[PDB]
């Protein structure tokens, strides 16, 4: 670590999480594809508050839904916004992405392709879990602190 | 938990299809012309972190298995002290070392996981 | 007074052990193996391919050990003399042929294992042994060839007819494989190998499952093999693989399998699919379909059956391999341990002597066939065997 | 392959292997090992269906998921509900002698399988049977002083024999495969329902499951090592 | 020393408690995995650290004891053949066996030998040899010590072969 910062167990940890490669697959609990046709009202209860809350200051009826885990989330210093805006900045305009906020009790990401839908999705689901880099450097896997 | 169905006539796998007018989910057959409405909207599920498999092996004769360990704890149901117990039957590296017990009187499955998160253990 | 129902003590163990060695000695592995051959395995080989297009072979008799003398009577041969005289402690092998026209007999020599039922020392008393110049302390699980004492070291090898799933190196496109190396116990041990491979690794699009049949130049999707076997509906097939309806994870794993077999919807198209991957381009449909039926009947899981009406037996077994293969890819079971001794096997005198003796009895059988085609109008090379073994 | 595996216990010597190249690839059989010679499975396969083994021909999984599947020498012959009583009978037949001792029968309760082996080449050793068909106390070895008396009587007369012990269900032959399903006690004394500080430190008998007992632990050794005095006080190599 | 041997037995007994606790801990699911490590991985780690700490402290108690008359100690003090580890394995605990850097593995399904119950991760099960060579090893201890022994024989053959070609 940089000269004037070698006793900071706190910075060590920061740099650790900024090096240790982290994919979406390392933070995801499970993924599901639903038939949820009305981009306004949802067939999923828990997601009502999230589609509402996204109207303050094209899309296929098929929904890819990921459930993320807080432990791994806050552990690897990651924000719902970071994760989401990273996925978004990956699939061009070729994908509609929305996500619950850091306050909600459930971390969720919803995605719609933007007809062979069901198929492209299971492929996109794959690219997301393995290829997208949320944080870290390629190839660097474990990363440990020692004194 | 996507429990899927088969055709009524030709008994083949059904595939999800969209009724674009009333916006609902169907399941057609690609052999005959059969087609039905969907039970739930869930069409696919992928559990990166799973639980199923942990209890595999709980059989009626499990008590007669001599290689299994025995304890005398109490089961949350019949308080009978006749138990047989094993660790997670999944074979993943990232598993815990929690124990699963089987009441040999009422065959109830309980656990030593103080963070017990599930209700059925299946 | 010494209650005969009183528990046994640690010291009492040696009594049970002395009893063990009094009856078996120290080389029962050798004796027993060789005896099972000479007493059963031998006769069984004489009944396999024992008929020619007739001449059929029947019963076999085995002589006590003796020598072929140059300028003299056939002498009784004892081990001591065979060692000194650089001889071979063998015995006469006589068969019983049934010559019948269609459109005893001496046959080779068998080297005999000392102290086996056949040897002259097996029934010898202590003094009989001394007068014979054979130490009463000798154990005898060996042979005497050209005067030198020879031992057949046990050969350890993997057991046959056993399913085994294995993971695979990150490079290869096949993430898992379920293998069985079927082989018939008797007759002719045809080790045709069946492999059920799972294409694609965790995170690859549509992980498919294909099997490798013998004489077929392309891995075949499993759904197609099930239909070639008479199990047509997806429903019926999955049931042969997944014996639990709630296991949605496993059934999900086969979804791409079903799709990979869609084109084929009936038994004949399934058989033709296969027949074409094992036939040249100018062969006729029937011939093809026939080729595939014969393959699934004799080259496919031969340890189960080689007859006809047993396609449900092979379907369920094939389903069982697929089951265990997925049980591993689903991280519910660990890949099999290739080093578990319970799945190994040790070949000894008998089994070993049975590979050579089969192979040789089959060459003695070819020759006898070349004594008919070439005969437009007793022609038996006994040495074919006496040399093969001896060698 | 050249590593000393857990399943080698009692079947192959843990010490006698050569140095260098052949190390771990050339092995030696333990004093009491034997290798199966081979037997016909017909009678067993016949008896199996005579005892309720539903043919695989008429088996419907979605209809009887609990069913235990039975194999014989690798072949799946069928299914059987309530395998418990069949296994009891199977063990009794082999312990009488009606089923050749050499035959190996394994039931995996949790795995829902019953595998039988009749082929040659299988390595096995003998153990004391520890069934609890005795009332007076608890689980005990079936060999009692009276038996040993007969054994030693026959010795002195140089007719109760090793085969006698086998026939009267007192001892059994066990291969690595079957070994998986049992629980073996080291010293018969441990089935027992201020300590010598000079003795070595041994573990405790927390068992009521015992199914067998080692005739004597020193029999895991082969011929060469059986000649080393106090081998248990030496460094392994 | 008679009392020393007692200080040694207790030292090991104290090790088996620390191990027993971490087990109950793990079984209740209270152990926290160390970053970039599995529950099971860090569990094993602590158990092995405990078991070596034991062999070692057990060994020091024996070393200190021995008088200056003790011939083994006389040889060690001079520099001619000898070392702590030797006195430790002969007089006090022999220690934990191991193959491929880990404790003895479950070669049979979920157990090291048919003599144990399934899912037994205790020290006696997975290969800790409690006795010294003087006391003698139990049969299970003996087999485990032979598993570990074979390892050294195998790669001693390797190290040998590989080094001869590297040198040339
Ligand atoms: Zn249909
Ligand atoms: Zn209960």
């Amino acid at each position: 670590l940089e000269p004037g910062h070698a006793a900071d167990q706190e910075q060590a940890k920061l740099i650790r999480s900024a090096i240790e490669h982290t994919t979406l697959k390392s933070v995801t609990i499970a993924s599901e594809i639903y038939y949820d046709p009305d981009p306004r009202s949802t067939v999923i209860p828990e997601d009502e508050e999230i589609i509402q809350l996204h109207f303050s200051l094209q899309q296929s009826p098929w929904l890819l839904r990921l459930e993320l885990d807080r432990a791994a989330m806050n552990d690897k210093d990651l924000t719902m916004g970071q994760v989401g805006e990273r996925i978004k900045q990956t699939f061009k305009n070729d994908l509609f992405v929305i996500w619950s906020e850091d306050n909600d009790e459930k971390l969720i990401i919803r995605c719609r392709v933007v007809a062979e839908e069901d198929h492209m999705l299971k492929k996109i689901e794959n690219t997301m879990l393995e290829n997208i880099t949320l944080r870290g450097v390629e190839n660097i896997e474990r990363v440990v602190m020692m004194k | 938990m996507t429990t899927f169905r088969f055709c009524r006539d030709c008994n083949n796998m059904l595939y999800p299809r969209e009724d674009k007018e009333n916006n609902r989910l169907l399941f057609e057959c690609r052999t005959c012309s059969y087609v039905e409405e969907a039970g739930s909207p869930l069409v696919y599920r992928h559990e990166l972190i799973t639980n199923i498999g942990e209890t595999a092996g709980v059989v009626q004769d499990i008590g007669s298995d001599p290689t299994l360990p025995r304890s005398d704890r109490e089961c949350p149901k019949c308080h009978s002290r006749e138990n047989v117990f094993f660790q997670s039957q999944q074979r993943r590296k990232d598993t815990s070392m929690v124990l699963f017990f089987v009441c040999l009187s009422c065959s109830h499955i309980f656990t030593s996981d103080q963070k017990n998160k599930r209700t059925q253990f299946s | 007074f010494e209650d005969e129902s009183a528990p046994i003590t640690a010291e009492d163990s040696w009594a049970v052990i002395s009893a063990f060695f009094r009856e078996k000695g120290l080389v029962s592995q050798q004796l027993d193996s060789f005896n099972q051959f000479v007493d059963y395995t031998l006769q069984d080989i004489i009944c396999e391919d024992s008929t020619l297009i007739e001449i059929s072979f029947g019963k076999i008799y085995v002589t006590k050990p003796m020598v072929n003398e140059s300028d003299g009577v056939t002498h009784a041969l004892y081990p001591q003399e065979a060692r000194l005289r650089n001889l071979t402690y063998s015995s006469g092998l006589f068969v019983d042929v049934k010559k019948r026209t269609y459109e005893k007999v001496f046959i080779g020599r068998l080297p005999i294992m000392l102290r086996s039922k056949n040897c002259y020392l097996s029934e010898a008393t202590e003094s009989d042994l001394y007068k014979l110049k054979e130490c009463p302390f000798d154990m005898g699980g060996y042979f005497i060839i050209n005067g030198s004492e020879k031992v057949l070291i046990a050969q350890e090898r993997s057991a046959g007819n056993i399913v085994q799933v294995f993971k695979k190196a990150a490079p290869s496109p096949i993430s898992h494989v379920a293998e069985i190396r079927s082989a018939l116990e008797k007759g002719s041990r045809f080790i045709s190998t069946l492999q059920v491979k799972l294409y694609g690794r965790e995170g690859s699009s549509a992980r498919t499952i294909k099997a490798t049949l013998p004489y077929i130049k392309q891995d075949i999707p499993i759904v197609i093999i099930f239909r070639a076997l008479g199990i047509i509906p997806d429903g019926e097939i999955l049931e042969h693989i997944c014996y639990d309806v709630n296991d949605w994870q496993m059934l999900e794993m086969l979804k791409p399998c079903v799709e990979d077999g869609f084109v084929i919807q009936d038994r004949e198209t399934a058989l033709d699919f296969i027949g074409r991957r094992g036939t040249a381009l100018g062969i006729k449909k029937e011939k093809r379909i026939q080729y595939a039926k014969d393959i699934l009947q004799k080259e496919f899981l031969p340890h189960i059956t080689q007859l006809e009406g047993f396609e449900s037996r092979k379907a369920f077994f094939l389903g069982y391999m697929i089951n265990r293969l997925l049980l591993c890819a689903l991280d519910r079971k660990d890949q099999d341990d290739r080093d578990h001794f319970g799945k190994k096997r040790l070949d000894l005198a008998g089994p070993l002597l049975a590979q050579l003796f089969k192979t040789l009895f089959k060459k003695l059988t070819k020759d006898i066939f070349r004594y008919m085609q070439r005969t437009v109008e007793l022609a038996i090379n006994a040495k074919t065997i006496t040399s093969g073994l001896k060698y | 392959p050249r590593q000393l595996h857990n399943t080698h216990w009692g079947l192959v010597c843990p010490a006698e292997t050569p140095e260098g190249q052949a190390c771990g690839l050339v092995k030696n059989l333990s004093l009491m090992s034997c290798i199966s010679v081979g037997t016909d499975p017909m009678p067993i396969i016949t008896f199996l269906s005579e005892w309720g083994m539903e043919p695989l021909e008429d088996y419907v999984p979605h209809q009887s998921p609990d069913a235990t599947r039975v194999f014989v020498n690798g072949v799946w012959h069928g299914v059987h509900r309530n395998p418990a009583r069949l296994m009891e009978t199977l063990r009794t037949l082999r312990r009488k002698g009606d089923i050749n001792p050499e035959v190996s029968m394994i039931r995996d309760i949790r795995e829902k399988e019953l595998k039988i082996f009749t082929d040659a080449g299988r390595v096995y050793r003998p153990l004391f049977i520890v069934e609890d068909d005795e009332s007076l106390g608890h689980k005990e070895l079936k060999v009692r002083k009276g038996h040993i008396a007969k054994l030693m009587a026959t010795e002195y007369q140089d007719e109760y024999t090793w085969s006698s012990l086998l026939n009267e269900g007192l001892v059994e032959y066990i291969d690595a495969e079957e070994e998986e399903s049992i629980l073996i006690a080291m010293q018969p004394e441990d089935l027992e329902p201020d300590v010598d500080p000079a003795k070595r430190i041994r573990v405790s008998h927390h068992a009521t499951t015992f199914t067998h007992c080692e005739i004597h632990p020193s029999m895991i050794l082969g011929v060469a090592a059986s000649i080393i005095p106090f081998p248990d006080h030496n460094q392994s190599p | 020393d008679g009392p020393t041997m007692r200080e040694i037995t207790e030292t090991i007994a104290e090790a088996k408690k620390k191990v027993l606790d971490v087990t109950k801990e793990a079984q209740a699911n209270l152990l926290t995995a160390k970053h970039g490590m599995t529950l099971r991985e860090s569990f094993e780690d602590n158990v092995v650290r405990f078991l070596n700490e034991a062999r070692d402290k057990a060994g020091r108690l024996a070393e200190v004891n021995l008088k200056d008359l003790n011939n083994v100690k006389q040889m060690v003090m001079a520099g001619s053949k000898g070392s702590f580890i030797n006195i430790a394995q002969m007089s006090a605990c022999v220690g934990q066996q191991s193959v491929e850097g880990k404790r003895i593995a479950f070669g049979f399904v979920d157990r090291t030998l048919p003599h144990f119950s399934k899912d037994d991760y205790s020290p006696e099960s997975k290969g800790f040899v409690e006795n010294s060579y003087l006391r003698g090893l139990t049969p299970q201890e003996f087999f485990f010590h032979a598993m570990g022994g074979r390892e050294g024989l195998i790669d001693t053959a390797v190290k040998t072969a590989e080094t001869g070609y590297i040198q040339r």
